[PDB]
């Protein structure tokens, strides 16, 4: 029962393998990659308004309640 | 304990399709696109963590500028 | 009991100085710049007042605009 | 004892009585009264402002509690 | 300018109805019950004041408190 | 007109002035400042707590937001 | 496209892995074991859920219980 | 390359798929349902005792307002 099975994992295993290794490789991983770096700068973005922020209120809040 | 061995599969089918796959060009693709996976997440929680900390932390401030 | 008929002077002396004065003229001129004057103090008071139940009455407004 | 006082207090009586009733009368009380009113008209504005916004923050915690 | 005067008979009222009193008995009995009656004012104010200060001093406390 | 008026003021004058100075000085004076020093020993009791309180509330403040 | 395929593994594997086990029993231990793990996981953050909206509302509970 | 993998996968499957099925199925499975099910009645607990609380406060929050 499993002989049908466990050669067709190794069936989808060359055919992706080898196959994408060529062609399909750095179309995909380059794009996707790209998009990730670009979310990366979003988020490091945000973070730091936010940390920037919270410094800033933090600081106020010395302030506020020693006056 | 059926997931214990699950996991086997996902872990040992990882290690070598990885291995398997171009240890030059993959090396490099690879490591880049967990190591941004991982930060993306990480900073995506810190974000979610200081969006509170910053609205609880506003939410002080208005009280002590009020009177 | 000093006081109480100190103030036996403020009520009678009062009560004359303003009866011996002109009923014509003074009936409208002192009656206006008595009731505007009581009612200036009300309306400051009453000022006083919804100033800080503005004030805490917006502290919650905040509240619930935060999350 | 009383008698040089109480008679001083009846030179004042009459010294202002008659006195202020002809020409310091609409000079003074004309002139008080004119920024009385104008301080009335003043007060009636805060406090309107206070009751109408306290109108508009009670209206609007109905709003964002219900919501 | 009637009250001008209608405040001068309540100070030299008072100024004589004291000064006419015995000023070995009431010089005692009086000073004790005027500075006491301003103290005991004075005292009920601030506490007025220090009965808000820590209301609202201690709704910051809930805050911190909370999370 | 004044003549029926002052006379009955310098007739209420010695009528209380050498009158209660006898039996009904220590009568009321002794009695009123009894309740007015028992006042002031409550409002000192009130004013310590709140004062007292809010050193507590001040400190803990250090502390929770300093932690 | 790795993990498209790293993640066939694991849901092909466990098809089988559950369907060439005793259908009669584990059918029953395994259906239950499912439905309580996800029940427990969702029961978990409605709680973590329900944690913080009891405090936020507890907030300004205290708000209007002061003045 | 791929023979020596998943040959040992298939060594795994059998080891413990008609092996744990006899004398080690209802040892573990009966266990770890036995505290799940306690863990699902603690659970239960918990968000009872939450919702049940934002019932209350939320109610008397109704009433604060209003009143």
């Amino acid at each position: 029962a499993l002989q049908k099975l466990l050669e067709s994992f190794k069936i989808q295993y060359l055919q992706f393998l080898a196959y994408t290794k060529t062609p399909q490789y750095k179309a995909s991983l380059q794009e996707l990659l790209g998009q990730e770096k670009e979310k990366n700068a979003q988020l490091l973005g945000a973070a730091q308004q936010l940390l920037s922020h919270c410094q800033a209120q933090k600081e106020e809040i010395r302030r506020l309640f020693q006056q | 304990s059926i997931e214990q061995l699950l996991e086997r599969q996902w872990s040992e089918g990882q290690q070598f399709l990885l291995e398997q796959g171009t240890p030059s060009d993959i090396l490099g693709m690879l490591k880049s696109l967990h190591q941004l996976q991982v930060e993306n997440r990480r900073l995506e929680e810190q974000i979610k963590n200081l969006t509170a900390k910053k609205e609880r932390l506003q939410l002080l401030n208005a009280q002590l500028s009020v009177p």
